RNA sequence: UCCGCGGCGCG
DNA sequence: CTCTGAATCTCTTCCGACGCGCCGCGAAAA
């Protein structure tokens, strides 16, 4: 079954793959995060309570005073989002925190408290999230783009051999904590191991090992493997493990237990190892030469004198062996090392480190991390311990701990947030293994090592920083102040935390302006995932390795939406079905497979888990219970493509729409065009401009409904029912009988945004789209927004397009457009700019706005009102005055003779100058609104009273309708009670409402109910009274303007823009284009039926772009309108409903085993009439992205509509009249209009203002500045010669004031002679160098 | 100054005030004869303050303001892209400039560009004032500004008068080569977009994708003479990098020429003998004979003698009537044999170069203009267009893919049996897939290139096919073999970003539906190419700047 | 200010051919240093020259 | 109003 | 066994297109 709104216009589908999981709410990634950031939580793993538990309690370091936290509460915001934006302030809520201060007795224990104080401290403001997922911070609308930062943890990466010669690879291990200093271990080409901190100077590694309570020998025991030697009768014996001889050449004999056998000069083959194993050889005897060159493992001390000989790491020799034998050590311990395994690297590091004990290593690290200051025992110890092994400065967050434990294959999934010594030893071990070859590096950009950090986490971190600031503040307060004559609000200070929050939400790089061109822009901006910002990486250093699409991006980041330009790859997008894991990794859904049969259960998998399994994708075909059709099924095993049996698959792709994001999923026929142009088209859809009228796309992808619904552009009825009142401004709905809250009015009201400025200066308007008495279900769209039709996204318009090189007008991607579309206004748009004028307290009187203005013509004044503000509805041109403001000049004293001369000349010598606001040059339009604001206590003029008065009557009529509804409900209850007993319903209806309230029902329980209803009437009366009076207070009150400003005025200028030659015009699939010709309607080609073609595209784009989607769409569109025409004609023929029901039923039934299966037999005749009314010129088609319409079905649709099957029809030239020799593709294309308006970019400067610093002309159209003749053009002129032109450029047209003045006089006089002169910029340079303390001067003067 | 009497402080002022504070404090401190520790600390503080004043940030942490910005010093104002040298001394912003979006002007000649009327008015306002004073209509410059603002009808006439021969320099940002700035003699058009002659769009490296470009006007007589002599597009038709001509017809014009010269074995009016190209024009414009008809016509050609005299000759020869139409616009010195071929971009380039090397510059300019017009005209009359049915899929494809499927399957089994190694199997799988790709590409080209036709006697014949895509690619007008191969045949065996071939072929074509995994594999190369192309520009510009600054001194 | 970084005595007048104290306001006073205030009367261009 | 810095897109 | 020179290592410096367009916002200084 279908809903009423969908029943209005059902979009026919073609999808063959059955759908399982409905598209989730698109805005989750924002809303869920802020929910985690703002709601109460006792456990409080993450959030504001987590911050408070992480800072409070705070105790005086050696006092008997403590400050402990209880709870936090968020107050109701002063204004709603509409009030906030019209006022132009931050939509914030207060943080109310319950706080307790405790003071103990002096006697032990410390818990012997003696006094407590408790209260709720105000703790600044937090910007609150709006239901549509946006912030309102300064009246403006702002959004946060989530950051894809590198996950905290441990990474093992190689340089691949670029740094050193011979391609020798140098390995690095790096530890990234969630906050605090880093830690890197590196291998030098000399195979020595080094450590470094925060990319400071390199150090020997073991010093950090020595930094802890780890002497040399114990470190050796941890790191290496041991070998035992014994000397008896000048004979050397040692123990053996067969695996040790793997890889060693048999240079000497091997003998044991009277048995000698070895392949002298050869390698120890595995046969030798197995022979030794089966022989179970424990010890062998070796010559002196073998032990020569070996390295000892431990220190050895003789008791003959008390001396230490051959300390550990020292390499054995004949003298050492003689000394140890004569001293008496019969047991020798050494370490074992091979070139293939168990490298000697730690031994070399111990041979190279200058340090010898814990103190010396600590001294070294102090000397390394802070040059220029003296070492010192206590300070060095303190900074080391607080830097690494304390939560004060270091914390590997829980996700960091998880990643760490996973990397070093531990079992525990949770642990401490602070590093431990054994962890460092484990990292050393793993790095040594990697260098040995028994391990693998990890890809730095593997998406399992990137983490999506959302709004809540960033705000939490900033708030934590502010909290530690206020923590030191209160610490020193409690430390200094007396304990029993204060109260926490005295100790606290809201300014630091509020400043931190405001700075993060306003100025941070990841809080950019929220662009509001069209709802698709809304969705794609909120779902954008960036790698820039703090802790990320910068644009100018991002190599190609980060930017490339990794194979793990499947179903997690769309390859298509990513922007072109220097930001490519760094700004990804989130796929439709993906969602964020608890740890912040990316999840995607999958369907479990069993016994070669897929099933409807859904799993969510992260990247790393996905790596293990083997999964097949949606291109695979399923039947019956979902059993695989093909024997060998293609899958995505372990990050690579292959095929397997049915029995080997693990999970199946959730749907065909998995890989694509919203923006690219809106493109039809995506699987037919090259990725470059598909990417450009998906990106360029986002720049569509809402037209005055909207029309549905004939060829859609089925996502438009969902995208419009989730996007906040449209009004959605929160409760179903039947519509009670419809108006262009407001809509009133009556809820159902089963939907009302027990004891509720049952009526809901929405106010529609009529005409307001967008964030990008475009137009935001809403249109009611329901009829009177129309049933409404929940979730139904009740007010179409911009670029929306009946709840369907409609960016552009449908136009009749033909492909042919009609003349030179299509030379490179140049579109030639019929005047017919200009006359129909199919592409007109509306733009709204804003202007402001500010009043500030100037000396000798502040600036004043007034009707009177000197040196201005009478007509201009007549445009202004008596207050000095233009009347609403007055057209204005460029340079006209809008707000008449004057400013005192100051003293401006003049001599009596000069004053008399000024009086003789006229009304001159006045101390007041003009400061009125004018239209920007080239701007024109009509005025739609004037907003005024004024500091409290300053008088409000008649005009401001006027706007406030309209506001108050609007509020009063809203609340009056509210009270009439509530009176209707309450008196309906009164009448029902009367009917239930003591019925006087006829008299009650006849009598006025006072008689309804006054009736006493003989003191029954029904009379008690009547009294309760009278009390309800009373309380609602006072409630409405107080709310209305509060509204009067907030309207009448002053404004919190900027300091020094008494009052401001803002005027809104609206203009209507049309298609103009040179304007840009979009077609999805990356078919860019500039409009290059508007032709009279009689010149364009036409078909045999006389219908002209609106747009003539250049065919030459298609073969080189491989945008073969667009041609397909064109053909498909040709079928769609065809059906429409018949339906249209069949409505004009006014024939029977049943036969048209038959026709439309056939049209829907044409799909070959499509899923929709609509049955019109269930539609009442009114429904069919309405559908046909919408279906006139329509027949929309939905083609899923990779489950789209096969060409055969499009041919069948074409033949149903009686169009020629080939899709190419004959045309006639408008001016010549004979047929074009070959048939020409004619069809229907969805074309968009882009924000790059040609009349905005066109600009011409000539003469104007000059920059004060260097006398050069300004830059920028807004300030009427000239173009820039950059160095490229300088060389261009240099090559041609043309030296005179270059000199003219530099000396007159740019810099030399004297020369350019003389030249201007010459040109006015008609003489065109050059007058060269020294550029003033060079003089500037001369002076600047002369400031450096350098003599520079001209020579031979 | 700022609103309300407030001020914004130039960075130098803060550093100077710091130095003044420290110096005055040190002076008053020395006056009081305090112990050496205080004066030494104060004087070292003054030293660091003046260090910041001169070259803030060179040593230690730069002093910063309340905006946590590193304050600019005197030294920082000279060094860098934003410094005085690069930003100001070179590349001074100029008056009398405008910028606008471009639009194809087909009706233009080679050297005149279309200019929006409003831009012309603004740019030439000094000249409008001058001529208005000359004719005495405006008694004062105030009056001139009035009438020029009042757009009195005389003002437009004066504007046409002044621009009669005054060329304008026209640049497209960014200039990459000396052909990036050219001068045109303007004409006035309505609207707000600069009309450009189609030919020079190749030289400017413009693509008419909403790209903007700027206009300047010379002022001195000298500069106007340099413009007309040196920078005029009619000159400098040969690039300085290499002698190859830069004005080369491409895209629509090439398509029109190729479609015009092509022959068809059977056509209306074929076989008839016609006196001359004039009557060929009569025949075709009367619709009595198709463009591709092969006929016998009389032609005449001329050649320079030892003295350069154009000795004439004439005869009857076979010709397609379209090529006969072409012979009208040829200059008087060209030999006929050049036109007698299936014209393509390479051929047309050789043709224009030929007439440049044989005849003077004016014949070549006129010939280029006329070939431009005629190419557009007959391409228009052609109606050549692309349809969904054009990318015909060869029936052999299913067979070839079947064979390759078997070959890979058996090879995989052989690898599973231990007969071959993973790398060896990888290599031979790549080899067999490449062979399959070659087979299918060859078969598809063979099917596309030729069509079956009927002769005068009804007998089966074969000719070069008239399928739209084939003629688009063959002519060289915005296409090549690779793209048409990808249109309907195999897409190939491209590689992962690491360069390894994925060993799983991209099977379907774009007319067919690329499967999800297939397309997602296909996107890796696209992303890599786009990123590389975007990032290369920085290094290319830098390398150019260094090279220019090394070679700027030389002059013959 | 009297002796600041913009001192009229040092870097010249604040307006073309106008003394700081307004004693002289005619072009005939060119090159005259006002006795009352001590500021040379000349073009404001010297504010770009004098260091 | 003309100043400076950061972010975003276009070519 | 010691001294000097030569060579490497360690640190510091410089610098990665350009033209716009758009947007917003400065202050313990007055
Ligand atoms: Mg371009
Ligand atoms: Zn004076």
């Amino acid at each position: 079954v279908y809903s009423y709104t969908e029943k209005k216009r059902i979009r026919k589908d073609f999808g063959k793959r059955p759908q399982v999981l409905d598209v989730p709410y698109l805005l989750s990634i924002q809303l869920d995060s802020f929910q985690k950031f703002i709601e109460q939580d006792p456990e409080g793993q993450y959030g504001l309570e987590a911050a408070f538990r992480s800072v409070f309690p705070i105790q005086s370091y050696s006092g008997n005073s403590e400050l402990q936290y209880v709870s936090y509460r968020l107050g109701e915001p002063v204004f709603d989002v509409q009030e906030c934006q019209i006022r132009g302030v931050t939509y914030s809520a207060p943080l109310r925190v319950k706080l307790r201060l405790v003071i103990y007795e002096r006697e032990a224990p410390e818990g012997t408290v003696k006094d407590i104080k408790e209260q709720e401290v105000y703790m600044g403001e937090i910007p609150l999230m709006t239901d549509n997922g946006t912030f309102v911070i300064n009246g403006t609308e702002r959004v946060i783009v989530s950051q894809l930062h590198r996950s905290p943890g441990v990474f093992f990466d190689s340089d691949k051999g670029k740094t050193h010669s011979s391609g020798k690879v140098l390995y690095n291990a790096r530890i990234i904590p969630y906050r605090g200093s880093w830690l890197d271990f590196e291998f030098d080409p000399k195979d020595n191991l080094f450590v470094r901190i925060d990319r400071r100077r390199k150090l020997p590694a073991t010093i950090i090992l020595r930094a802890l309570n780890y002497t040399t020998e114990q470190i050796l025991d941890l790191f290496f493997e041991k070998v035992i030697f014994e000397i008896r009768d000048n004979k050397l014996q040692m123990e053996l493990v067969p695996e040790r001889l793997r890889g060693e050449t048999a240079s000497f004999d091997i003998e044991a237990n009277g048995k000698v056998y070895v392949e002298k000069g050869r390698r120890i083959t595995a046969r030798h190892i197995r022979q030794l194993e089966k022989d179970d050889v424990k010890l062998i005897e070796v010559p002196v030469e073998y032990i020569a060159g070996k390295v000892v493992a431990k220190d050895y001390i003789d008791e003959s004198t008390g001396e230490l000989i051959c300390a550990a790491n020292m390499e054995l020799s004949l003298d050492l062996l003689a000394k140890l034998s004569q001293s008496g050590h019969k047991r020798i311990e050494t370490l074992f090392t091979n070139d293939l395994d168990h490298g000697p690297y730690i031994s070399e590091t111990l041979r190279v480190d200058p340090t010898n004990d814990r103190l010396s290593a600590l001294v070294e690290i102090y000397r390394m991390m802070r040059p220029g200051e003296p070492p010192t025992r206590e300070a060095a110890e303190s900074l080391f311990e607080n830097l690494f092994f304390s939560e004060d400065r270091y914390d590997l967050s829980a996700v960091g701990r998880m990643k760490f434990n996973r990397s070093l294959l531990r079992e525990e999934i949770e642990g401490s947030g602070i590093l431990s010594k054994d962890d460092i030893i484990d990292v050393m071990k793993k790095l040594i293994d990697i260098r040995n070859g028994k391990g693998e590096v990890d890809d730095i950009d593997h998406l399992g090592n990137r983490r999506i950090r959302s709004v809540g986490e960033m705000a939490e971190n900033q708030f934590r920083v502010g909290l530690v600031r206020v923590e030191r503040a209160v610490k020193e307060r409690l430390s200094l102040g007396d304990l029993d004559t204060l109260m926490p609000q005295d100790m606290i200070n809201a300014k630091p935390i509020s400043a931190a929050v405001k700075e993060f939400f306003g100025s941070s790089q990841l809080s950019q302006f929220m662009d509001q061109n069209n709802p698709l822009s809304e969705i794609t901006h909120k779902r954008r995932i960036s790698a820039l910002g703090p802790g990320g990486l910068t644009r100018e250093r991002a190599g190609f390795e980060v930017r490339d699409v990794h194979p793990t991006h499947y179903g997690r980041v769309c390859p298509i939406e990513t922007p072109e330009g220097p930001n490519i790859g760094l700004i990804n997008s989130l796929s439709v079905y993906a969602q964020t894991n608890e740890y912040g990794f990316l999840e995607t859904p999958y369907r479990k497979v069993t016994d070669g049969v897929v099933t409807d259960e859904i799993h969510y998998l992260s990247a790393i888990e996905e790596g293990n399994y083997v999964i097949a994708q949606a291109n695979s075909n399923l039947d019956e219970e979902g059993h695989f059709v093909e024997d060998l099924v293609t899958c995505r095993s372990k990050g690579e493509s292959s095929l397997f049996s049915r029995d080997q698959v693990d999970y199946m792709d959730v749907s065909t729409q998995q890989v694509v994001s919203v923006g690219a999923s809106l493109i039809p026929f995506l699987e037919h065009d090259d990725a470059n142009r598909a990417l450009m088209g998906a990106n360029m859809q986002r720049q569509a401009v809402p037209t005055l009228r909207a029309d549905k796309p004939l060829v859609g992808t089925g996502m438009e409904r969902a995208v419009a619904v989730d996007s906040g552009v449209t009004a959605v009825a929160k409760r179903g029912g039947v519509v009670q009142y419809v108006d262009a401004s407001r809509i009133v709905i009556k809820v159902n009988e089963d939907e009302m809250y027990p004891g509720e009015a049952g009526i809901d009201i929405y106010n529609l945004t009529k005409y307001t400025r967008s964030n990008q200066n475009t137009c935001i308007n809403q249109m009611p789209c329901v009829s009177l008495g129309e049933p409404v279900e929940r979730g139904d769209v009740l007010a179409d927004g911009p670029s929306t039709d009946l709840g369907e996204l409609a960016l552009g318009q449908n136009m009749r397009v033909a492909f042919m090189p009609w003349n030179g007008y299509n030379f490179e991607d140049s579109i030639l457009v019929s005047e017919r579309v200009v006359q129909e206004d199919r592409f007109t748009t509306i733009h709204i700019q804003e202007l402001a004028c500010v009043s500030r307290d100037t000396k000798l009187g502040p600036e004043e706005i007034t009707a009177d203005i000197p040196n201005v013509g009478e007509a201009a004044l007549s445009k202004l009102d008596e207050s000095g503000i233009v009347y609403i509805g007055a057209e204005v041109t460029g340079g006209d005055i809008l707000v008449g403001k004057v400013t005192p000049k100051g003293e401006t004293q003049l001599t009596p003779e000069e004053k008399l001369l000024r009086a003789i000349f006229g009304e001159k010598a006045s101390d007041v100058k003009d400061s009125s606001l004018r239209v920007p040059n080239g701007v024109s339009g009509t005025v739609i609104d004037v907003q005024v604001f004024t500091r409290d206590g300053v008088e409000k003029d008649k005009r401001a009273l006027e706007i406030e008065e309209m506001q108050l009557k609007q509020a009063k009529k809203d609340l009056s309708e509210e009270l009439q509804i509530l009176e209707a409900g309450l008196f309906s209850r009164i009448r029902a009670v009367l009917v239930a007993g003591g019925v006087e319903a006829e008299k009650l209806d006849k009598l006025p409402r006072d008689r309804w309230l006054e009736l006493g029902l003989t003191d029954e329980e029904k009379q008690n109910q009547l009294e309760q209803l009278a009390e309800q009437y009373d309380e609602l009366k006072h409630e409405f009274e107080k709310k209305l009076e509060a509204k009067r207070r907030k309207i009448t009150q002053g404004d919190d303007l900027a300091p020094g400003v008494l009052k401001i005025v803002k005027v809104y200028l609206a203009v209507k823009r049309r298609i103009q030659p040179g304007d840009k015009m979009a077609g999805r699939h990356g078919n860019k284009g500039v409009i290059s010709k508007i032709n009279p309607i009689e010149d364009m080609p036409y078909d045999e039926n006389g219908t002209p073609v609106d747009i003539v595209l250049n065919p030459l784009g298609v073969p080189s772009r491989m945008n073969i989607g667009q041609i397909l769409e064109t053909h498909l569109g040709m079928a769609a309108k065809g059906i429409g025409d018949k339906i249209n004609a069949m409505l004009k023929q006014q024939q029977e409903v049943a036969k048209l029901r038959e026709f439309i039923q056939r049209a829907y039934d044409l799909g070959a085993d499509v899923r929709q299966k609509v049955d019109l037999s269930t539609f009442s005749d009114e429904e069919v009439m309405r559908l046909a009314e919408n279906l006139r010129k329509g027949m929309p088609i939905a083609t899923p992205v990779f489950d789209g319409a096969k060409e055969a079905e499009i041919k069948e649709l074409l033949k149903l509509g009686d169009l020629p099957t080939s899709g190419q029809i004959r045309l006639y030239d408008g001016r010549t009249g004979e047929q074009f020799e070959r048939p020409v593709t004619v069809g229907y294309m969805y074309m968009l209009k882009l924000n790059h308006l040609v009349d905005d970019k066109m600009h011409a400067r000539s003469t104007g203002s000059y920059s004060l610093v260097t006398q050069q002309p300004l830059g920028g159209k807004a300030q009427f500045g000239g173009q820039r003749f950059g160095e490229m053009e300088v060389w261009a002129l240099e090559a041609y010669g043309a030296a005179y032109t270059l000199q003219e450029m530099l000396t007159v047209k740019s810099d030399d004031v004297n020369g350019r003045t003389k030249m201007y006089k010459n040109i006015v006089d008609g003489n065109h002679q050059m007058e060269p002169g020294m550029p003033e910029s060079f003089n500037v340079l001369l002076k600047e160098i002369r400031s450096l303390g350098i003599n520079i001067e001209l020579e031979d003067e | 100054p700022l609103d309300g009497g407030r001020f914004a402080t130039s960075d130098l002022n803060d550093l100077y005030r710091r130095v003044i504070n420290r110096n005055n404090r040190l002076k008053r401190l020395l006056d009081l004869a305090a112990p050496d520790i205080i004066v030494r600390n104060e004087k070292r503080m003054l030293q660091e303050a003046v260090d910041a004043l001169l070259d803030n940030g060179r040593r230690g942490r730069a002093i910063t303001g309340s905006n946590k910005r590193p304050l600019k010093s005197l030294a920082d104002m000279i060094k860098g892209k934003q410094g005085r040298f690069r930003q100001n001394l070179l590349g001074k912003r100029v008056d009398y400039s405008g910028r606008s979006v471009i639009t194809v002007g087909p009706y233009l000649r080679l050297h005149q560009c279309g200019l929006p009327k409003k831009m012309a008015l603004e740019l030439f306002k000094p000249f409008i004032y001058g001529k208005l004073e000359l004719r005495g209509l405006a008694t004062t410059i105030k009056a001139a500004k009035k009438m020029v603002e009042r757009e009195e009808a005389v003002v437009w006439d004066i504007l046409d008068e002044v621009i009669r021969e005054h060329p304008v320099l026209l640049n497209r940002a960014p200039t990459l080569h000396r052909l990036g700035i050219q001068a045109f003699e303007p004409v006035l058009i309505e609207g707000k977009a600069i009309q450009l002659h189609p030919l020079v769009c190749a030289a400017y490296n413009a693509d008419f994708d909403g790209d903007q470009m700027a206009v300047h006007v010379p002022l001195t007589l000298e500069a106007q003479l340099e413009a007309r002599a040196l920078m005029m597009s009619t000159n400098n038709i040969l690039s300085p990098a290499n002698g190859e001509p830069i004005i080369v017809p491409s895209q629509d014009v090439v398509l029109g020429l190729y479609y015009m010269t092509r022959d068809c074995v059977n056509a209306k009016g074929e076989g008839m003998v016609l006196t001359g190209p004039k009557e060929a024009e009569r025949l075709y414009r009367s619709g009595l004979a198709s463009l591709h008809a092969r006929v016998k016509v009389r032609i005449t050609e001329y050649e320079k003698d030892a003295n350069g005299e154009l000795v004439a000759k004439t005869s009857l020869k076979d010709t397609t009537v379209g090529r006969a139409i072409l012979w009208m616009i040829v200059p008087k010195g060209l030999p006929y044999s050049i036109v007698n071929q299936a014209l393509g971009k390479k051929a047309i380039s050789k043709m224009l170069n030929t007439c440049y090397r044989i005849l003077g510059l004016k014949p070549t300019v006129i010939f280029a203009d006329q070939i431009m017009y005629t190419g557009f005209a007959y391409a228009a009359r052609s109606g050549a267009s692309v349809g969904i049915d054009d990318m015909v899929i060869p029936e052999k494809k299913h067979e070839i893919i079947s064979e390759a499927e078997a070959e890979v399957a058996e090879i995989q089994e052989q690898f599973q049996s231990g007969l071959v190694t993973a790398g060896e199997r990888y290599n031979k799988v790549i080899d067999i897939w490449a062979a399959a790709n070659d087979r299918v590409s060859k078969a598809m080209m063979d099917n596309l290139q030729t069509e079956t036709v009927i002769n005068r006697d009804g007998q089966e014949e074969k000719q070069v096919s008239f399928n739209s895509i084939y003629m688009m690619a063959d002519s060289g007008a915005r296409g090549s073999a690779a793209q048409i191969r990808q249109l309907a045949g195999m897409r190939g065996l491209m590689a992962k970003p690491d360069g390894s071939i994925i060993e799983t072929p991209i099977t379907a074509n774009f007319r067919e539906g690329l499967n999800v995994l297939q397309y997602f594999i296909s996107t890796h190369g696209a992303r890599k190419g786009l990123a590389d192309t975007a990032l290369k520009t920085a290094n290319s510009g830098y390398l150019t700047r260094r090279l220019v600054d090394v070679a700027q001194d030389l002059v013959v | 200010e009297r002796d600041g970084l913009f001192c009229a005595r040092i870097f010249g007048p604040v307006k073309d051919y106008e003394c700081l104290c307004g004693k002289y306001k005619r072009l005939k006073h060119r090159g005259v240093i006002c006795e009352k205030c001590g500021v040379e009367v000349t073009q404001t261009k010297v504010r770009r020259e004098r260091m």
